[PDB]
């Protein structure tokens, strides 16, 4: 749905008219309907129903770029709606990873590419402005392409100013304690800030599972110390 | 029949020639076509500065006012208006069919019966001030549009009429105002003009079932639906 | 040579004057140049709407297609194409080099050996359908560009067909399609045309070691480096 919207908000402003036709209204101009007596004339609308509205060649107002963005957006949608775009890998072949990104309010093109997608075919064609500069191989994502001199983990070593969301992937399907411990160690290696808790689905309590949730550590620390 | 074609020939002069009409007419037509082709193929067509229409009814005043502005016809003629106040009218006026047709249009068409408006009184020009009542004026201005027509003519020179010479014609043009019905099944109406002007070429299959104003409104009423 | 200047001189006519052919040539050149100067100095130069090029090889259809559009040359001439399909070829055609030179250049030049493409069958024009196989067609289209040339011809009008009066020339325009190699050290190629066109006046001292395509590509490859 997000991709859909990104398209329809853009194409709403496009005016191209690449090849005019001189036979449209060759020797006259039509004006709108005559309003009711003593009514105010319409002064906000751009396109009245039966008026001879203005149309231009795709040079002005920046259309020479929109004519392309809209295209590049429409084509992207067609790839998202394909048979093999929802494409997961067996959970024991996905090590943990944390990647910074922008929040859900941002345009879809500015977000990190989620890892349940078929990366080798969608890593091109994610964002147009990145495409222009030749930097599509470095967008924040879970995979990186082969035969490109990419330092493995450059995101979390260099200054972090324009990111606000930590997207965390690699945890689904594992055991509780393993996932929790790996997340904590990844916190420690690269100095990131957030809390972690775990919860159970059900209505009956189990044995010693309270030792996993993010309580009984203000106390367990002292027990371990004296132990 | 087709869009205006770019000229590809114009007389070249050499000494010791006999001059004829065509060696001047072709260069005049060539240069005029160049100017109007510039205006329509690289800038655009239609109303540049707004021309809002209003209808005022008073006990002493019954008039139709059109605000100033400029605009380009679909063949490159410039129309420029300044505060036209229409007060008189003449009904049942016969208008040639070729007044709204392309300049290359060769065919056969009858005249039509239009209501003309005027700024000044005349022999058959009734004043709108003499309408029976305000409701008569309102029913008169109901479900109707304005059109401004730019008309060309050739006045014949005649030395018998105190002209300096003869055997020649002067081209001159003027403006005429018509009040046209919006939709009438068997007479000239705005819908008929739109159909004639725009439905010249076969449209994509999915659009075949739309009228011209429907094919125009489907794009502004988009977001009220399909959200 | 030089850039086109603004014409400041155009004859004025007086009564009881003998007229010359140069006296009319001067005014026609004046008006033509002013229209051209408007188009070239106040709007710009180059391809306005797309003219993307494609090549099709099907067992029953082998051709090269160029999509509709319009554009302005560097000298204010409008070129307008629509669905051009090229199916026949003719190799070894002699073309004058003065065909690509500025109009103000008066020098004659030798001819080069180009390949021409045609839409229709001719006397010495081999069809593309008679190529041995797909690999021969692919070797035909390798490392080459298209160019569309707008040729000017002054043709002398016939003198005695019915009446022996003196006549003068006319000026016609033609469109030609040449398939040009990208880079050939001693023959005409796209890079040589770029060098002649742009390297007319010295560049800053820091750009002195670049070719013209290099000086263009250094700006799009700016962001892949220097980050």
């Amino acid at each position: 749905v997000s991709a859909f919207r990104e398209l329809a908000e853009s194409a709403f402003d496009l005016m191209d008219d690449a090849t005019p036709d001189t036979r449209r209204f060759p020797k006259f101009l039509m004006l709108g309907l005559v309003p009711l007596p003593n009514q105010k004339p319409e002064v906000y609308a751009l396109n009245s129903p039966y008026r001879s509205n203005f149309s231009q060649s795709p040079i002005y107002n920046g259309n020479q770029l929109r004519v392309k963005q809209v295209r590049f957006l429409y084509d992207r949608l067609v790839r998202l709606c394909a048979a093999d775009s929802f494409y997961l890998l067996p959970f024991y072949d996905t090590p943990l990873k944390i990647t910074p990104s922008k929040d859900r309010a941002a345009t879809l093109s500015q977000q990190a590419i989620p890892y349940y997608l078929n990366y080798p075919q969608l890593y091109q064609y994610w964002s147009y402005d990145t495409y222009r500069k030749g930097r599509s191989q470095s967008h924040p994502a879970y995979f990186y392409p082969n035969n490109a001199n990419i330092t493995p983990n450059s995101d979390l070593l260099h200054r972090l100013d324009d990111y606000s969301f930590y997207r965390i992937e690699g945890h689904i399907g594992e055991a509780n304690a393993t996932a929790l411990q790996r997340i904590l160690d990844y916190q420690q290696r690269y100095n990131l800030a957030f809390d972690v808790i775990t919860l159970k689905i059900g209505n009956l309590q189990s044995f010693q599972d309270i030792n996993i949730s993010g309580q009984f550590d203000d106390l367990n620390a002292d027990f371990g110390r004296i132990k | 029949t087709t869009t205006i074609t770019i000229p590809n020939s114009y007389p070249i002069f050499t000494p010791n020639q006999v001059l004829t009409n065509k060696d001047l007419n072709r260069v005049v037509t060539y240069l005029d076509e160049q100017n109007r082709l510039t205006r329509v193929y690289l800038i655009g067509m239609g109303i540049v500065a707004g021309m809002e229409v209003s209808s005022i009814y008073q006990p002493g005043d019954v008039n139709i006012v059109v605000a100033p502005g400029c605009g380009i016809t679909s063949e490159g003629y410039i129309i420029s208006l300044a505060e036209t106040k229409l007060t008189h009218y003449q009904s049942g006026v016969s208008v040639p069919s070729a007044l709204f047709a392309p300049s290359e249009e060769q065919t056969a068409a009858s005249t039509d019966q239009l209501v003309e408006l005027f700024e000044q009184e005349g022999n058959n020009r009734l004043a709108l001030k003499n309408l029976p009542d305000e409701n008569a004026f309102a029913r008169f201005l109901a479900d109707q549009t304005l059109v401004v027509v730019y008309e060309l003519q050739d006045q014949q020179r005649d030395s018998c009429l105190l002209d300096c010479d003869d055997t020649g014609k002067d081209r001159n043009f003027r403006l005429r105002y018509f009040l046209l019905p919006r939709s009438v099944p068997e007479k000239l109406s705005a819908e008929a003009l739109l159909q004639q002007g725009f439905s010249r070429e076969p449209l994509p299959q999915q659009w075949r079932d739309f009228s011209i104003n429907d094919i125009f409104q489907a794009q502004s009423s988009f977001f009220q639906n399909f959200f």
